[PDB]
């Protein structure tokens, strides 16, 4: 298919997400609750855009990329005023209730939070009142659970129920009390329970193992090996 | 220790019967274990779950989502004030400032001997009749302040 | 620093005789007080559990309502 | 008028009502034309020739969406395989202001009934659900028992006054959120699962519950339809000389001197409706405001009581008429306090699935809240109205938020001076740490 971005043609699938149709072009759209391997929901609303039908257009309306299929003939834009500040208060509204402890974050340098964040370019906080938090639980020996990070972005249970097939991890709360986890304290049965330290984009769901003797992602000398 | 008698097994089984999915009797089952128990315990999820064949999570998820299905263990009559709009404009705060007096307590919490438990509803759906509140599946209306503990007196 | 640790000293009399011994550990560099930001605690603003602090007792920070709990 | 005579060709819902406020049983509905519609639909109509009377009709939503059920009922698939089909009936209101159903349900169950009998054939559907609320109780004996007499009339089951047409019908209570009224979270609740919402243009006409086609439907939209087949097409196009065809049920409540629910048909402004059927409200009251909709549409001032209670009337006044309850603001009710109630209504009655209503009505509640409390800061006002406009239908997953965010919209574009008046102290976010000079940006 032929779509246009920012004022520009370019040519991708026809049958993809829009998001990831402007992700493989190397434009940066940012996102939390959309997984290449998992398909999209709405759970966040961050990779919003603005769509024109028509060539010429003034309004248009402020989209999901990964709800809009790449078909032929949409006009879209990012960069514009208004989806860039729509996208500035999405990350507010994860910021409003989100714990000021990035320094003690298994995640650090790694987090999907930190750069969608400094990506939309949100610095100054208008939140004058108080946080939300939650409770800890026990899930084995390898994956460290702590709940106040969390952005309510689904991408965990989506995994772990529609993709690994666990029967444990969940959603269980409410309107902004929503936790997800286990029922009661244990260690998480299913063999594919170490990816949630990667599924997930906060430190929710943290490496145990490697929170015993941690260090951060740029002091990691890395290499491409075989299990 | 927890386990489901017989007639819960039979009430379960005969909702079941009524849908394509048993997942869709695990509202209904949550709700015959409130109606017999009144509340739900922990280990009533897993033998929700057990029974229905769906994991324990869902069912734990459900039994957190929806309002009055209650987790934590409550009194022997849940009383359900109106927090809405149109009991607002009509006077909740003086029946609610009535209940406090009277209860000694706030809402959301459970009395000392167990006798009542206060909380608030999102609607009752009598909005044209004045105040409402729901006590033990007993609904009143055109509430009056003065009237609250005249009316708090005929529950055991 | 997030947490205002690391911190320079007007103190300026240093010099060794072996190139071996200017590498200062942990004992050499941590002082027994605060120094020019006398009263920050940034554990006070953290969210994790901590000795003497439950979740919710931070700064800004509401108490933890159960998802269990009966408010709708 | 303080008297009202409920003659069947003006009032096709309530006619039958009873004085005494009983419900109205089967041989009772019977005896004033009952199931004529539903046999004429049953004997001598097509499917499809229903399908197409219904959306000649000019039958809308009733649910306050207002979109028509024919076109609802056109999006079936045209394949013959599909025959699992499903009709739900949607019980469920838990919304502030809106009591007609519970009405339609205590003293007219046989009414409903009918008209998922004739839905249902009309549909092809085999199995109804009415999804009800776990506050109404005796609206729920009172449907068990109106389904255990059509059972037991022949009617309801299987070849039905022999047409071999199969349907069964069943009584769903939901334990109660206020998202579970919208269809897709209402099908999502009716599965086992929570309820939160489905994406779009996946619809419920082509995949609703467990997969199969499925329509959903208000109570009032069920009960208007029986009439519809039983009295004509015609005859429901020539009682009322508006674009919006039918009956509706409306009322006025809070603090009036009579709140109660009458029907009457569209284009009936709403003042004539609270002078007279409302008769007015009570002593030292100046009506300083008023809401179409119960507690999801948004504010209007006095100057917009001369407007036709309709759907493109009030729609172009930047408002809309949802479930067409009206509610009144006196003088006397700040509505900072009003609108922090409803906002915490939102708050807490919405799902946790997508961010901007799930971490915006609360920032909006703890917004009021100060506002309520006199400590309102520079930075609140232009947040909300900031909010409001981020919250509008497209942006979020689901369009609990644009209902919430729009008396939100109203309080702010008329009543401003109060929300100006609720800011006392000047801003502060930050404190000071007395080792580190402020960045105090001048
Ligand atoms: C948050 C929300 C709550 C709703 N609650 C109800 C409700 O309680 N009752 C209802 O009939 N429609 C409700 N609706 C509208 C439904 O989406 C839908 O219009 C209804 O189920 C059927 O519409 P109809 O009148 O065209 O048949 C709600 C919509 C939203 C977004
Ligand atoms: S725990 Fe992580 S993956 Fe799960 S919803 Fe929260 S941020 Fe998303
Ligand atoms: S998960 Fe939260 S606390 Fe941790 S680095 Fe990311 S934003 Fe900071
Ligand atoms: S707007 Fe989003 S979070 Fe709010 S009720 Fe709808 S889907 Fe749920
Ligand atoms: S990435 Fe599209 S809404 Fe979350
Ligand atoms: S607003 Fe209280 S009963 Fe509806």
């Amino acid at each position: 298919a032929t779509i246009h971005v920012d004022g520009k043609e370019y040519e991708v699938n026809g049958a993809d997400n829009l998001l990831e149709a402007c992700l493989s072009l190397g434009l940066d759209i940012p996102y939390f609750c959309w997984h290449p391997a998992l398909g999209s929901v709405g759970a966040c609303r961050q990779c919003a855009v603005k769509q024109y039908q028509n060539a010429e257009d003034t309004r248009g309306r402020l989209v999901m990329s990964c709800m809009t299929p790449a078909s032929d003939g949409t006009f879209i834009s990012i960069d514009d005023e208004e989806a860039k500040q729509f996208r500035e208060s999405v990350v507010e509204w994860l910021m409003t209730n989100h714990p000021h402890d990035c320094p003690v974050c298994e995640e650090g340098g790694n987090c999907h939070l930190q750069d969608m964040t400094v990506m939309t370019g949100h610095s100054f906080r208008r939140y004058r009142f108080t946080k939300r938090t939650h409770r800890n639980q026990d899930l084995g020996p390898f994956i460290s659970h702590e709940m106040n990070r969390c952005i309510a972005c689904y991408r965990c249970v989506r995994y772990y129920k529609d993709y690994a097939g666990g029967t444990d991890l969940g959603v269980y709360g409410a309107h902004d009390n929503v936790y997800f986890g286990r029922p009661e304290d244990g260690t998480l049965e299913s063999e594919f329970s170490g990816n949630l330290v990667e599924i997930c984009p906060t430190g929710v769901f943290t490496d145990k193992t490697h929170s015993e003797r941690y260090n951060r992602k740029w002091d990691m000398q890395f290499a491409p090996s075989i299990c | 220790a927890f386990e489901l008698s017989a007639a819960e097994r039979e009430a379960i089984e005969h909702e079941m019967h009524h849908y394509e999915d048993p997942r869709a009797a695990s509202i209904e089952a949550l709700k015959i274990v409130q109606k017999q128990r009144g509340w739900v315990p922990d280990g009533a999820i897993h033998a929700i779950a057990d029974v229905l064949g769906i994991p324990a999570s869902d069912v734990e998820g459900v039994a957190t989502f929806y309002s009055q299905i209650f987790r934590q263990p409550v009194g022997r009559h849940v009383i359900r004030y109106c927090d809405s709009v149109v009991c607002h404009i009509n006077g909740y705060q003086g029946i609610q400032a009535a209940l406090e007096k009277k209860l000694n307590i706030k809402p959301g919490q459970t009395t000392f001997d167990g006798r009542f438990t206060l909380l608030p509803t999102c609607c009752l759906g009598n909005c044209d009749k004045g105040p409402n509140m729901m006590i033990d599946e007993d609904t009143h209306a055109h509430l009056t302040p003065e009237a609250i503990p005249e009316l708090l007196e005929r529950y055991k | 620093c997030p947490t205002t640790a690391i911190q320079l000293t007007p103190d300026f009399e240093m010099g060794e005789y072996k190139r071996q011994d200017l590498v200062y550990e942990k004992e050499d560099l941590l002082i027994s007080g605060p120094g020019k930001y006398p009263e920050y605690n940034f554990y006070r603003m953290a969210g994790m559990a901590i000795d003497g602090k439950d979740k919710g007792e931070a700064e800004n920070e509401a108490k933890p309502i159960d998802v269990k709990s009966l408010l709708p | 008028m303080k008297n009202i005579i409920r003659t069947p060709e003006t009032h096709p819902l309530t006619w039958r009502l009873r004085d005494d406020k009983q419900p109205v049983w089967l041989d009772e509905y019977r005896s004033k034309n009952g199931y004529e519609g539903a046999r004429k639909a049953l004997t001598g109509l097509s499917p499809d020739e229903i399908v197409n009377q219904v959306k000649d009709a000019g039958l809308k939503g009733r649910g306050g969406a207002g979109f028509s059920t024919g076109l609802k009922w056109s999006l079936m698939p045209k394949d013959e395989s599909m025959n699992i089909r499903y009709l739900l009936c949607n019980a469920d209101e838990m919304e502030p202001g809106t009591y007609k159903d519970r009405l339609l349900m205590e003293q007219l169950p046989h009414l409903l009934v009918e008209g998922m009998l004739i839905s249902a054939f009309a549909l092809k559907a085999y199995r109804g659900y009415i999804f009800l609320r776990g506050e109404y109780i005796e609206a729920a004996v009172n449907l068990r028992r109106a389904i255990a007499e059509a059972t037991e009339a022949g009617l309801l089951g299987k070849n039905i006054m022999g047409t071999g047409f199969d349907f069964e019908l069943f009584v769903h209570t939901g334990a109660g959120r206020y998202i579970c009224g919208e269809e897709t979270a209402l099908i999502n609740s009716l599965e086992g699962r929570r309820a939160n919402p489905r994406s779009k243009p996946p619809f419920p006409a082509t995949s609703g519950a467990w997969g199969k086609p499925t329509c959903v439907n208000n109570v009032e939209t069920l009960c208007n339809v029986p009439a519809i087949l039983a009295n004509g097409v015609e005859w429901y196009q020539n009682i009322s000389k508006s674009k919006d065809a039918g009956t509706k049920l409306m009322g006025f409540s809070g603090r009036v001197k009579n709140p109660g629910l009458w029907e009457l048909p569209f284009g009936t402004t709403a003042r004539e409706i609270l002078e007279d059927y409302a008769g007015g409200m009570r002593d030292g009251l100046k009506f300083k405001a008023w809401q179409p909709g119960g507690a999801g549409t948004d504010f209007l001032t006095e100057a917009h009581l001369d407007l036709p209670m309709e759907f493109e009337s009030i729609g172009k006044a930047g408002s809309r008429l949802g479930t067409a309850l009206a509610m009144a603001v006196d003088h006397e009710i700040n509505m900072v306090s009003l609108v922090r109630n409803l906002e915490e209504f939102f708050a807490r009655e919405s799902c946790g699935w997508c961010t901007p209503c799930r971490d915006g009505l609360p920032w909006s509640v703890k917004i009021l809240r100060a506002l309520e409390r006199g400590e309102g800061q520079p930075g609140d006002i232009e947040t909300l109205e900031q909010l409001c406009r981020f919250l509008g239908p497209g942006k979020t997953f689901c369009a609990h938020a644009p209902g919430a965010v729009e008396p939100l919209q109203s309080a702010i574009k008329y009543f401003r001076e109060e929300f100006e008046a609720g800011i006392k102290q000047p801003f502060s976010n930050t404190h000071l740490i007395n080792g580190i000079q402020p960045n105090l940006l001048k």
